[PDB]
């Protein structure tokens, strides 16, 4: 009926200035460009669709025509970004703004589904929807009593388009955006679906991915609680982009770190150090960096909770990303840790994982684990028990692995290896 | 996630 129209066809009856012909053909459109297997959006854009199909967006009195003008735009939108350019080029945000007021709550998510769509391309064109005013109409949309009386997919899409509007840098957000935005964020992040989570967490990770300043207006919503409350989720979809938003926090400041540990998120890095998922580890293992990164009472904390051995386990086996991060996480505990705290490292068994390692090619774990290595003897001197930590790192066959990486290119390490191959 | 996504249906 409407299926298997020919281009030809469709721009037929779209010339036919029969308001019904052209509802058909429009139709045959959407059904064309609703095709997973590629879909001919080249075809559309070249027959001259486009301004067509957004002068269908503003036709009150056919109200069916602005909904499959305005899908078949969604999805014209939803490819390359010059196909999503030549849906803005035709005057499609102001039209679809209009939209979001439309008495047809199909035809209103639609507009909210385009609006994504182009907002995704790029920070030009999702600041562009923000200068046409599209924040205003979307978050009167849900200022509503309870969440849970809208639709599940309107409640998702609305969701995942206020995502994309906190997404990308190179600039981030306008900060008055941000502002308007997070109040209702900070609501969906407490609804109880599972897809709008997991958006909300992801929108929440974009705005904590940046300047000390960003994560300041996140943390000071109080998210942080429930953020660690995701943490523990069981669906990964959600845990995946909790645990980048609570890594990106704790690259802010010791006080910003401080709130996550305060709201108890470093019970939960058990699990998360032993995920089965490879990208979760990891991302724990970073975010573990970035907190014995910090203060001496921050590190004990970190002691406390019982994660060193966790550590060393990681240090021993996991995907050997993850085990890069685990050295750089001990060695910025060596750093900044009292003498205590870098002794308890060796007591619960991190000298031989770490010289497995020095086996390695990257460059860098080899200087990573050189400092430490070297931050540790001298907590030994402090004590007076280098030679314990000589023997240790001989029985293991630490020496051996230490003296052949003099022959390194990098002289760093050369350096590095011979010095203290001299001390001790 | 996803930064554009097509109607199916």
């Amino acid at each position: 009926g409407t299926v298997n129209w020919s281009v030809e066809d469709i721009v037929k009856g779209i010339n036919s200035n029969n308001l019904e012909s052209q509802l058909q053909a429009t139709q045959a459109a959407r059904k064309l460009l609703s095709r997973e297997k590629q879909p001919p959006i080249d075809n559309i854009i070249r027959a001259g669709l486009i301004p067509k199909f957004v002068s269908f967006l503003g036709k009150t009195d056919c109200s069916p025509i602005q909904f499959e003008s305005a899908w078949a735009l969604t999805n014209i939108a939803s490819g390359t970004s010059e196909q999503t350019k030549a849906v803005v080029d035709g005057g499609a945000i102001p039209a679809f703004i209009s939209l979001l007021a439309s008495p047809h709550a199909h035809i209103s998510e639609q507009a909210v589904w385009a609006l994504g769509n182009i907002a995704g391309d790029g920070s030009a064109f999702r600041d562009l929807v923000i200068k046409h005013g599209a924040i205003d109409p979307l978050l009167a949309l849900l200022a509503v009593p309870d969440l849970s009386t809208l639709a599940c997919g309107y409640l998702r899409n609305l969701t995942w388009t206020l995502s994309n509007l906190c997404r990308n840098k190179n600039p981030a957000p306008p900060l008055d955006a941000v502002e308007q935005i997070l109040p209702t964020l900070v609501r969906l992040l407490h609804h109880n679906d599972p897809e709008v989570l997991a958006d909300s967490c992801w929108a929440i990770s974009y705005l904590t991915d940046g300047p000390n300043e960003r994560i300041e207006m996140v943390v000071k919503k109080g998210v942080v609680p429930q953020l660690v409350k995701l943490l523990g989720a069981t669906e990964l979809p959600i845990v995946t982009p909790a645990l980048r938003a609570i890594g990106n926090i704790v690259t802010g400041t010791d006080e910003q770190t401080q709130k996550v540990i305060d709201a108890g998120a470093l019970a939960v890095f058990p699990s998360l150090l032993t995920n089965p998922k490879t990208n979760i580890q990891k991302e724990a293992t970073w975010t573990m960096s970035n907190i014995t990164a910090g203060r001496q009472d921050q590190i004990q904390q970190v002691v406390n909770h019982g994660l060193v051995p966790f550590l060393v386990g990681v240090l021993s086996k996991a995907d050997f990303k993850t085990q890069k991060e685990a050295a750089w996480a001990i060695t910025n505990y060596t750093s900044g840790g009292t003498v205590e705290q870098i002794v308890y490292l060796v007591h619960c068994g991190i000298i031989e994982p770490l010289m497995n390692l020095l086996s390695a090619k990257d460059t860098k774990i080899i200087q990573v684990i050189l400092d430490a290595i070297s931050n540790i003897f001298q907590a030994a001197e402090k004590l007076g028990e280098t030679e314990k930590l000589s023997i240790m790192i001989e029985e293991c066959g630490g020496l051996d692995k230490i003296e052949a990486l003099q022959r390194h290119e990098n002289e760093s390490v050369y350096k590095a290896s011979l010095n203290l191959i001299e001390k001790y | 996630p996803n930064t554009k996504k097509q109607k199916c249906g």
